């Protein structure tokens, strides 16, 4: 839309408006396969740990193999969800499957909180982050920028909670919240998997939550869930801000994950599932084969709403 | 439920559509502090008086 | 894809550029052309007398404005018509014009203005 | 941002144990109606007056952005600008310093008639080729006491 | 495989016209509140403050 | 059209040429390829170890029989995959090969037979 230009009355000239613009895109999705086998030579003669003279059975070995496979798939699913939240869906190996910013023709937004500077305007950065979602949502409805998830790492959280502005402001308060934040447990709310109660901090209309999630791949390199690809100082804190579920409403949900069938027979042209597990027997009683499949892709239809957060200055 | 890309004899899914409506502001016009004064002529006058 | 994104394309221009046109029983502002060689016509392109698109320097030879979407591979228009039609006489179109490389609009606008074609401001 | 950051206001408000003081500092702010794109607009209370943060912009035909809250001639990013105009209750309904006039469109049967906000005209094309539309507006808003339209700046004189 | 209809196109065109006029009115109201009335094309030669003296 | 006919092409070959293959947990007879730029792959075309098609004079360099339909400028197969997969190890296939022009069929089949691929006499 644009503003009308004034025209004179007698010279009956007017203005017109440009038409709409409609395009189309498509999405490929990743396939995961895992194979494990049970051989009697790993059961015969072997001793069950924790037992004096009892031997392992096929049942316990099968149960532990299946549990490990399911845990691996869940962990990979969590890593992929975090990668999609980052705006770029990069496989653990490093191959690109869906660059949401290039596909939807939008640019990534990052905010430098400048936590090291004692004179930094934390309110200004929070307001900028709040207003960016409302400005760039472009859903046609009314947006509330206060309804976002801000997930930070250990260093960013420590730098934020120890800033002289925040601490001096919360010290001159006689509210239970300030007492809890200053002299009290900063661990309301959680289960991060390992923690019973994750760190979170209330400053304005938003909350800052510290997430310590990290995984490793077969190459041994660690994969921090709250990180920026490229930036690896130790003295800088990184964060990720994404819209809350109840910001654009249930009518406009921007976080989706797809599932499509495995290429086994029977399953052609069917609705995809979370995971397929198949039982196969080796011939001549040589053991059992296991296969696990998953054909999925997490994506965001409005990648502009995924805003990155840093602790240093631009 | 639709033709695929680059082939006519295979199929694909549409799975909806996204929209990008522009941003319109209505704060000042919503204040309602401007009073409508419809008139017939193309030019209206006004005389200013101020006692010293 | 290997590049991270895949784009199937954009919708071709629609026949909404015409605002006013002299409506006559057989059509007054519309003339038909014989499609030349392997050429891709779209709505809003300026054509020459022979039917090929205007180029740099040939601006004075602006004959009409294409109002159909033609396909070289099919040798048919998007309405399943054998020929390509343009607007060359008294009409009032929009500013949407598909110009080639290195061709200025001002020379094209004046050339079409002589034939009686007017362009209204269109904006966004 | 510069107003809420100022040390004098911050220190005057840090030493007050009131819900308002807890709200203006280390609080959500964002207490107001919608402007068109956000649910609430920032509002700060100090000294009996209210500072309301309005950030509205439009574009013309030639991609130029027109910020609603701006002062012509100054484009510095560091400086801040604002506008203050009398409220409806300040003068009462007997001096609305604000008016908008409307005049008729130049069509037959509309001459010397009270103009309205919008003139919508629908015309059928010839033969059977489609529909034509026209929209008209002949208006001008004005203020009879412009001396009360004070603009504020965040820099020194 | 659903075709567009005349009603949808007409409704969207009319709605765009109305919102264009609404945003132009909002811009003009802002201009009047600022002190001088200038259109989007920026027809500006003198202040209205000075002619209200 | 202007030629009297408007043929819209023929359906691409389907992946039904595999009659028997070594079914293995990790694809005994399946080998991945990195697609070559601006190259179309179809079910049946013979590929070298580099990934390009077997041209005339290099029939002995046949490596695998492609079983995916790649779409070049799409850089995605017809199943949305990222790489081209061809059968190279022990398998039994139908006598449906899309060899390039000037390529000896007997030399290619003999080269593939050494790898373990056999072709079953088809009919028409």
């Amino acid at each position: 839309i644009s503003l009308l230009d004034a025209v004179d009355r007698t010279s009956r000239k007017a203005e017109t408006s440009a038409p709409e613009r409609v395009r189309q895109i498509s999405f490929p999705m990743m396939y995961f396969k895992e194979v494990e086998s049970i051989t009697p030579d790993e059961i015969q003669g072997v001793r069950q740990p924790g037992t004096a003279n009892e031997l392992t059975t096929e049942a316990v070995v099968r149960a532990k193999k299946l549990m490990k496979i399911r845990t691996k798939f869940d962990i990979t699913r969590e890593f992929l969800f975090m990668q999609a939240l980052k705006g770029k869906v990069i496989d653990a190996n490093g191959v690109l499957y869906a660059d949401l910013y290039k596909q939807f023709d939008v640019t990534k937004k990052t905010i430098y909180f400048d936590l090291d500077n004692p004179n930094s305007d934390i309110d200004a950065h929070i307001e900028d982050l709040r207003m960016h979602m409302e400005d760039e949502a472009k859903t046609g409805t009314v947006i509330n920028g206060e309804e976002i998830h801000i997930v930070v790492d250990r260093t960013f959280f420590s730098k934020l909670i120890k800033h002289p502005k925040i601490r001096d402001a919360y010290l001159a308060q006689q509210t239970p919240l300030a007492w809890q934040q200053i002299t009290g447990s900063l661990r309301t709310g959680g289960t991060d998997g390992v923690q019973a109660h994750m760190n979170r901090f209330y400053y304005g209309g938003v909350v800052f939550v510290q997430y310590n999630g990290k995984f490793k791949d077969k190459r041994g390199k660690t994969h921090t869930l709250v990180s920026i690809d490229g930036v690896s100082d130790t003295n800088v804190g990184v964060g990720h801000a994404f819209p809350n579920v109840a910001m654009l409403g249930e009518a406009n949900n921007i976080f989706e994950v797809a599932y499509a069938p495995c290429p086994k027979m029977g399953y052609a042209n069917t609705l995809g599932q979370e995971l397929y597990v198949f039982e196969y027997e080796k011939d001549r009683d040589e053991g059992i084969d296991f296969e696990a499949h998953s054909y999925m892709l997490p994506y965001c239809t409005r990648p502009q709403l995924l805003v990155d957060v840093r602790s240093d200055a631009e | 439920l639709t033709n695929s890309e680059k082939s006519r004899f295979f199929l694909a899914d549409l799975t909806g559509e996204v929209q990008s409506i522009p941003n319109t502001y209505g704060y000042i016009s919503g204040l309602g502090l401007f009073r409508s004064a419809p008139q017939t002529q193309t030019t209206f006058l006004m005389d200013l008086t101020d006692w010293d | 894809a290997y590049q991270g994104f895949t784009k199937l394309g954009e919708r071709e221009p629609l026949n909404d550029i015409i605002l006013w046109e002299e409506i006559t029983p057989t059509g007054h502002s519309r003339k038909e052309y014989a499609p030349v060689a392997s050429t891709e016509y779209r709505v809003g392109e300026v054509l020459k007398a022979d039917g090929s698109k205007v180029a740099a320097g040939q601006e004075a030879q602006a004959d009409s404005v294409c109002i159909v979407n033609f396909y070289a591979d099919l040798q048919l228009s998007y309405h399943g018509q054998l020929k390509v039609v343009g607007i060359y006489r008294d009409a009032e179109l929009k500013d949407l014009l598909k110009l080639e490389s290195g061709v200025d609009a001002a020379a094209v606008k004046s050339a079409l203005k002589a034939k009686g074609i007017d362009f209204v401001p269109t904006g966004l």
